[PDB]
């Protein structure tokens, strides 16, 4: 018999940090091709 | 329970009066064509 | 210069963020208390005697329910009528058990609809527009105040009221079926006209605005952008709309008007809602639709059944089993 | 409203330091987990 | 007490007072600008814009 | 009383007056006639109480906590009648007909509901001596009915004399050799009977207008719903009033 | 238990409600 | 250019955003203590307090 | 008695598709001050 508590502890400890650190290098992309001006900022 | 009671009549014609005297306050001179 | 000169000046002025206005001095005290008393009740209420029979009905989510289930309970059967206040019921848990907050929600969600309606017209008048939103308005109004207040009045009891949930609005209708016949009454027949005829008009005229777009946009970006916002030009071909659909029927069948196209909008599920509004409020006088039980018969005399036939036979089935406990005798006169 | 703020900065993070920090998710997610459930 | 034919359902005489300082409290208000006002200045119009 | 005789239907009814019983003025002896028949007897009880257990300072013995009533005013018994017997001994009392049961519901600390019928059916009360004096103390016991009659269907729908028998959404139950009788109490609906005893206590009477009053103590047992848990010792105390004739 | 995610479902969407309303892109003329 | 552990430092020299920050963490702490407390009720049992 | 694949079937419903709505936000307001080359490009 298991916690059924530990799945929401375990896989929202995996998936809600790890696409907060998603959003960080998707928005970090995303200034380097803003001030870049080819064909990709808009 | 009687203390409640008067609590709502005070909240209820403070802003029924403020209805009834906010119509009474040349409400129809209040549009975008004059004054 | 007055202290009330500069308090009209601030409550119907247009520059605050949500226009207030004259009937938000009881539009926004009274949905405010319906709301928050509807977001206390529907989480964390007790159980509700409804059939006045003394079996509490539970309808809210901490004693075991979910969104579908859970729902505001009506008052008793054993008030009825009766204006059921919290001064008057001698202590809260007296009041909670009898059908409490469903008086106080629907009376106070009913003046502050009936003054949303009215902050409707006043900010038409204080911008210039031509002011009859306020009248299309007027149909859910009819709607809410017939479900709510003309049926328990007619009735008698606010217990035979909709309750204010997911799964009580189905026990509402399926017992409003058995006993009033609503299908086969007309009224209920011109408002399912008027919103699938009001679902069509609606992606009718939504599509061929939509088919006949200026080219503004390239392929890549989205075509919402060709429309700056404020701008004077045109942004559809309204003679290539109207010479599709000029050719998809006919031509006549067509309106080139498009104010009287945008007229026609407004008119049809308005006018099917007011019917409806009034199809609840004549069968809250139990004045019902029409019954063709046993109306075709042979030379014989033997019944030949119809389709009505069997409507009934689903009617006498809810008849039969609604409120199982709270009858005592052959006819279900309330 | 008041003016923009001149202490507007922008928020930086590579592509090295993604894979430290999934990483990092990852295996303490790994290590938590079996005490968890308990 | 709640099916009695008592006028606006004041129960008790407490709550008398209650309306009439309710009233009378904005009525002050508003007479404080549209009271003391003439009341012989009339107009042909079908909405007057006469003052604040 | 008289004075509330006075009155008409219009200016009683949304008063709460019709609920209380009448106020008897005065002390002195009455005597039961042979063939004396009692006409009017009210019962209203003004305090309830539920026997718990209680949370003392350190200790957990079975106290009467009070509770609030929440079926408003539909608790009082009226019109009782019966004859009244005169054994040698002792006066005796046995009621016959009149509303003998008023259902009603008390809430107590936590938030739980508990109904019971307050009733006096089947009434056999004794008292010391043969004439009503300010003294006079008179009870007995009496039958409590169950709070539903069998036909009650509960929300699957199930009763003792009608309904179904078997939980009527749960098909898969009814599986095997052992069937549903996991759940046999909640299918079976028992009608059941308990006691109750109420002590009465007559200390006002009139002999010039032949009516009595003065204060009761009743205890019974709440309801189980045919067996659905286990009931609960309810006391409770108020006040009477008799019209002896 | 069970009831704590209906709660949190409700006054979640709540929230979103306020931000449209209060934070919204306000559309603007040139 | 701030690396994500120093997002937070704009508001050195900002007094007027200095509060609306310490404002918000005022109301997930007073927020997390009615809502902590609306769970232990929900949770305890008064049938036996010894 | 309630599934409890349920809770996981809700919470992740809830926010790994909200949690991706709003990165498309965030990348978006990034390449506008990308492109806008103040105090916020780099
Ligand atoms: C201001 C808006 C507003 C309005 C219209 C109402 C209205 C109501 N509330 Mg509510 N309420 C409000 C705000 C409001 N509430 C707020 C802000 C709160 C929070 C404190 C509450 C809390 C609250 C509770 C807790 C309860 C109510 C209840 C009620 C109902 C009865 C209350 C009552 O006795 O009214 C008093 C009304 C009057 C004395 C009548 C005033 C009407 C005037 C006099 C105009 C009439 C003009 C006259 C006819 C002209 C005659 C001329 C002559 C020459 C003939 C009623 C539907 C009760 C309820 O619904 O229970 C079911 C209840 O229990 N309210
Ligand atoms: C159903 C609500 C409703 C709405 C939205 C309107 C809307 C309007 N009315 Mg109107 N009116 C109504 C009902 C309504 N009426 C009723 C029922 C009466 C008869 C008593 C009147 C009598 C009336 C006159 C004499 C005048 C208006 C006017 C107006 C306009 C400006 C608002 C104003 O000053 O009126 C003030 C608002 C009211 C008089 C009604 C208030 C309705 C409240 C908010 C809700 C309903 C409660 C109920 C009727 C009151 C019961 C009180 C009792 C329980 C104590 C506007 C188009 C004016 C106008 O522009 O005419 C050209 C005007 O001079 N109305
Ligand atoms: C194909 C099937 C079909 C269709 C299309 C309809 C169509 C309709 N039926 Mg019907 N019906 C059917 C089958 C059908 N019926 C069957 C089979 C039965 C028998 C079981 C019934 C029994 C039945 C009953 C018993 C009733 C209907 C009603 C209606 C009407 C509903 C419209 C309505 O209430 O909106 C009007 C809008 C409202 C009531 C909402 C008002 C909301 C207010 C304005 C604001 C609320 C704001 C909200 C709280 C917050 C906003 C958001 C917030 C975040 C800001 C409509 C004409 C109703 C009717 O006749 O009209 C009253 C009705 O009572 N039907
Ligand atoms: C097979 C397709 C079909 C068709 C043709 C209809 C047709 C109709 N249904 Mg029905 N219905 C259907 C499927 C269909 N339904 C389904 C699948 C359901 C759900 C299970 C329902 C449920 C339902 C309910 C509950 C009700 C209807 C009603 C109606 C009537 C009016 C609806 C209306 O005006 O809508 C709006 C649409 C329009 C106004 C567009 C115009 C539609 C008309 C009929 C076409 C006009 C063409 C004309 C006859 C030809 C001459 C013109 C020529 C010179 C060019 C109409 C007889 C209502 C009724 O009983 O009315 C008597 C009603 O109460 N229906
Ligand atoms: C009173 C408490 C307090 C306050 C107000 C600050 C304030 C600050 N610290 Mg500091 N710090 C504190 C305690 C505090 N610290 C403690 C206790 C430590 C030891 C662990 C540190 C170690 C520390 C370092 C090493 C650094 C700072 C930095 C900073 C600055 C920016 C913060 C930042 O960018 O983080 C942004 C953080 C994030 C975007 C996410 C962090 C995610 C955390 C690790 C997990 C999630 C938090 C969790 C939900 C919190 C639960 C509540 C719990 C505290 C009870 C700011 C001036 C930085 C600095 O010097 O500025 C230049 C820096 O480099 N702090
Ligand atoms: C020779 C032999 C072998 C012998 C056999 C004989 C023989 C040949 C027989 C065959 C004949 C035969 C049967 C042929 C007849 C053909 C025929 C008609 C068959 C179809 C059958 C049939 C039942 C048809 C009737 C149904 C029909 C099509 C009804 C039309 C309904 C109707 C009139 C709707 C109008 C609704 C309306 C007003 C819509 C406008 C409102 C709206 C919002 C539209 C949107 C909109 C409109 C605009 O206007 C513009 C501008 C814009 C912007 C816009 O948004
Ligand atoms: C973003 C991430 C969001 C997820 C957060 C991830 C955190 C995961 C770790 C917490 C969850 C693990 C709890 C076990 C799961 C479980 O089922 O428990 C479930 C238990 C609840 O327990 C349940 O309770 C029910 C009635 O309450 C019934 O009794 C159940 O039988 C019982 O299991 O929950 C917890 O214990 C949650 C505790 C979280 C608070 C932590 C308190 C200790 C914190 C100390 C802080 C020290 C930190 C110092 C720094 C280091
Ligand atoms: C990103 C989002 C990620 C989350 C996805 C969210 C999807 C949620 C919906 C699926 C989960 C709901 C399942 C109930 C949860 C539960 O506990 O189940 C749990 C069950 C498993 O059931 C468990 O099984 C165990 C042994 O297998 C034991 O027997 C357990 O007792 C039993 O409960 O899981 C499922 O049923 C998962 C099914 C998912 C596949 C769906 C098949 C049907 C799809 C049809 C597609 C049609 C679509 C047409 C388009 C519309
Ligand atoms: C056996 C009995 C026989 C029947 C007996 C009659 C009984 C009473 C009939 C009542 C007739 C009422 C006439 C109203 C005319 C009018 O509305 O004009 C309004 C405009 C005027 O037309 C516009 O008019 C303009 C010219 S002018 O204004 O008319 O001069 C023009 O510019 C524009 O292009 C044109 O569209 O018309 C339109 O915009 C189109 C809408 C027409 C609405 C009439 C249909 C009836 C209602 C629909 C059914 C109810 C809906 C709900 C159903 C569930
Ligand atoms: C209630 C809300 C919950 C909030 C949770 C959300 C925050 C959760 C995530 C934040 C922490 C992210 C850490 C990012 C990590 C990060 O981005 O690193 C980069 C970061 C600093 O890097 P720089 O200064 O180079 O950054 C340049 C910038 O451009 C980007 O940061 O390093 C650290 O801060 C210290 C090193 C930690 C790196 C981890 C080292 C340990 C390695 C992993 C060990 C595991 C393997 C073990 C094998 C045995
Ligand atoms: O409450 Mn609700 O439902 Ca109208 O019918 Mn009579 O009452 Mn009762 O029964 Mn059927
Ligand atoms: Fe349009």
């Amino acid at each position: 018999e298991v916690q059924f508590g530990a799945y929401l502890a375990v896989l929202l400890g995996t998936f809600l940090p790890a696409l907060f650190l998603v959003n960080l290098f998707i928005q970090t992309e995303a200034r380097k091709a803003g001030k870049a001006g080819g064909q990709d900022s808009d | 329970m009687l203390t409640l009671k008067i609590l709502v009549y005070t909240t209820v014609i403070f802003f029924v009066s403020l209805f009834i005297f906010g119509f009474l306050s040349s409400d129809p001179s209040r549009n975008p064509n004059r004054k | 210069v007055s202290l009330w000169e500069r308090f009209c000046a601030w409550i119907t002025s247009t520059e605050n963020r949500l226009y207030i206005g004259w009937f938000g001095c009881l539009m926004f005290p009274t949905l405010l208390t319906a709301t928050s008393c509807f977001i206390i009740a529907f989480i964390a209420a007790p159980p509700v005697d409804i059939d006045g029979i003394r079996e509490p009905v539970a309808g809210s989510l901490l004693y075991g329910n979910n969104i579908i289930s859970g729902a505001v309970v009506p008052s008793s059967n054993a008030i009825g009528m009766h204006f059921y206040p919290i001064w008057e019921a001698a202590s809260i848990d007296e009041w909670l058990y009898n059908g409490g907050p469903y008086q106080l929600i629907v009376l106070h969600f009913l003046l502050g609809v009936s003054a949303y309606m009215g902050r409707e017209w006043e900010l038409s008048y204080r911008l210039g527009m031509r002011p009859w939103i306020f009248v299309a308005f007027s149909a859910p109004v009819a709607a809410a105040s017939a479900v709510f207040l003309v049926y328990p009045i007619g009735q008698g009891s606010f217990s035979d009221g909709m309750p204010l949930g997911i799964s009580g609005t189905f026990n509402f209708m399926l017992v409003f079926q058995a006993e009033h016949n609503i299908l086969m009454h007309p009224f209920h027949m011109a408002g399912v006209a008027g919103v699938f005829g009001g679902s069509l008009f609606s992606a009718m005229h939504g599509s061929l605005v939509t088919s006949s777009l200026i080219r503004e946009t390239t392929e890549n970006e989205s075509t919402n952008y060709g429309y700056k916002f404020g701008q004077e030009e045109e942004t559809y071909n309204i003679v290539a709309a109207h010479g599709y659909f000029g050719r998809l029927i006919f031509q006549y069948a067509s309106f080139n008007n498009s104010r009287a196209l945008h007229f026609f909008l407004a008119l049809w599920p308005v006018v099917g809602i007011w019917i409806t509004s009034m199809g609840i409020s004549t069968m809250a006088f139990n004045l019902n639709g029409f019954n063709f039980n046993q109306s075709v018969v042979d030379s014989q005399g033997r019944v030949i059944n119809t389709w009505a036939d069997i409507l009934n036979r689903a009617n006498l089935g809810i008849e039969v089993m609604h409120e199982r406990n709270a009858h005592n005798f052959p006819l279900d006169l309330a | 409203m008041t003016g923009p703020n001149p202490n507007k900065q922008a928020v930086e993070l590579n592509r090295t330091s993604l894979y430290w920090g999934l990483l990092l998710i990852f295996v303490l997610a790994v290590l938590f987990s079996s005490y968890f459930f308990n | 007490t709640e099916g009695t034919n008592e006028w606006f359902g004041v129960d008790d005489l407490r709550l008398l007072a209650v309306l009439f300082l309710g009233h009378w409290a904005i009525l002050s208000l508003w007479l404080g600008s549209y009271g003391d006002s003439n009341e012989d200045e009339d107009f042909f119009g079908e909405i007057d814009y006469s003052a604040r | 009383k008289s004075q509330i005789n006075e009155l008409s239907y219009l200016q009683v009814k949304g008063t709460g007056l019709a609920n209380r019983c009448a106020e008897v003025v005065g002390e002195d002896s009455i005597k039961p006639k042979p063939g004396a028949k009692l006409v009017d007897m009210c019962i209203e009880p003004k305090a309830w109480a539920v026997e718990e257990e209680v949370g003392k300072a350190g200790k957990t013995e079975k106290k009467f906590v009070n509770s609030k009533v929440m079926t408003r005013q539909t608790y009082t018994l009226d019109a009782i009648e019966g004859p009244i017997t005169v054994d040698g001994g002792k006066i005796t009392f046995n009621e016959k007909e009149g509303i003998d049961y008023a259902a009603t519901t008390v809430q107590l600390p936590g938030g739980e509901r508990v109904p019971f019928l307050f009733t006096v059916k089947d009434l056999v009360a004794k008292g010391n001596g043969d004439t009503f004096k300010p003294g006079f103390q008179m009870g007995g016991d009496f039958n409590t009915p169950s709070y539903r009659t069998g036909l009650f269907l509960d929300p699957k729908g199930r009763g003792g004399t009608t309904g179904y028998d078997m939980a009527v959404a749960l098909p898969a139950l009814q599986l095997g050799e052992e069937g549903d009788a996991e759940l046999f109490g909640e299918n079976n609906k028992v009608f059941d009977i308990t006691q109750g005893r109420i002590e009465m206590e007559v200390n006002k009477v009139n002999a010039e207008d032949s009516e009595i009053g003065g204060v009761f103590v009743a205890t019974q047992l709440s309801d189980t719903d045919m067996g659905s848990k286990t009931p609960k010792k309810v006391l409770t105390k108020g006040i009477f009033y008799a019209k002896v004739d | 238990m069970e009831a704590l995610v209906y709660t949190f479902l409700l006054i979640g969407t709540l929230m979103v409600i306020f931000f449209a309303v209060f934070f919204r892109e306000t559309p603007r003329i040139l | 250019a701030l690396p994500w552990y120093r997002v937070h430092t704009v508001v050195l020299n900002d007094p007027g955003r200095l509060i609306a920050v310490h404002l918000m963490h005022t109301a997930l702490v007073a927020g997390w203590a009615g809502s902590m407390a609306l769970y232990e009720l929900a949770v305890f049992d008064p049938s036996d307090p010894v």
